């Protein structure tokens, strides 16, 4: 836990499963294999700037 | 936008703008999926008809990956009032599906709780759109973006001539000349967040643009959070 210690070591949005800290993303997003970081499903995901 | 940056290619996808029957950009918008922009609740009055414009930089030169947009439906906050102007929020359902696609996306819509300490206690956030380029000057055609510094709650009650709300909060500078004003409004304020960016507020009011001693007041979007959904999935 210690979603404040740095978000969690997260990607996003980050929570407190009482004992320990749990991650995941928004919408259009899943959640990586390590449970942290975030993989976007599609070409054109929200929150990021289109290069 | 006052002062502040011009926004580069692929920097600013989630921009969205209204325009009225004269095809004129009056106000800003965000895009938040396919078929629904988030705007003022304001600036369903600074119109009788209008539509909303996708990919845009430039409003002169059709710089080709524009698109223009019809509104099928329109949500605006019932407890809305321009006496107060609390709950400045509105949801637009567009008749046609937004393609995205280069300087075309949507902003995250992060969750409420995450948002109001991660976000929201960030240093800096951005706000833009095809603003004025000063307070009593003329409108903009490129689109610019203005880091605005996240203000003290307690000290945006003091500067502000008016109340403010925990449904909105202050953001921008004191003495520098950056803010946002006329045609702004209804526009997109989001924060950067580990290189995403999440829609944090709404463009609301200001005394003045940029004038000193007064801050850019936005629409809390945590605080309609809740609200946005509803509209979107309809009620
Ligand atoms: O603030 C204004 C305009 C000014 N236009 S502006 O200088 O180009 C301006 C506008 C919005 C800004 C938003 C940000 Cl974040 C930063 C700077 C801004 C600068 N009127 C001034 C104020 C008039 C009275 N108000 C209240 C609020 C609560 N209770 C009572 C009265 C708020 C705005 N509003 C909002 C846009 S409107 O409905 O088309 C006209 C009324
Ligand atoms: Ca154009």
């Amino acid at each position: 836990k210690l979603c404040s210690l740095d978000n969690g070591d997260c990607d996003q949005f980050c929570h407190e499963e009482q004992n320990s800290v749990v991650c995941s993303c928004a919408r259009g997003y899943t959640l990586a294999d390590n449970g942290k970081a975030c993989i976007p499903t599609g070409p054109y995901p929200c929150g990021k700037q289109t290069l | 936008i006052v002062g502040g940056q011009e926004c580069k290619d692929g920097e600013c996808p989630w921009q969205a703008l209204l325009i009225n029957e004269e095809n004129e950009g009056f106000c800003g918008g965000t895009i938040l999926s396919e078929f629904y922009i988030l705007t003022a609740a304001h600036c369903l009055y600074q119109a009788k008809r209008f539509k909303v414009r996708v990919g845009d930089r430039n409003t002169e030169q059709e710089e080709g990956g524009e698109a223009v947009h019809e509104v099928e439906v329109v949500i605006k906050h019932n407890r809305f009032t321009k006496e107060t102007y609390d709950f400045d929020i509105a949801v637009l359902r567009l008749k046609t599906p937004i393609t995205f696609r280069m300087n075309v996306a949507p902003a995250c819509l992060p969750e409420r709780d995450w948002a109001e300490s991660t976000l929201m206690t960030q240093k800096t956030g951005i706000v833009s759109g095809f603003g004025r380029t000063h307070e009593k000057g003329r409108q903009s055609t490129r689109l610019k973006m203005l880091e605005v510094p996240y203000v003290d709650r307690n000290s945006c009650k003091l500067s502000s001539s008016f109340i403010i709300t925990q449904n909105m909060f202050c953001a921008g500078y004191d003495t520098k000349q950056e803010d946002a004003c006329q045609g702004d409004s209804g526009g997109p304020h989001v924060t950067r967040f580990k290189d995403t960016y999440f829609v944090t507020g709404i463009v609301s009011w200001g005394e003045g643009c940029a004038r000193k001693g007064k801050y850019g007041i936005y629409t809390k979007v945590t605080a309609f959070l809740k609200w946005i959904d509803r509209s979107m999935k309809t009620r």
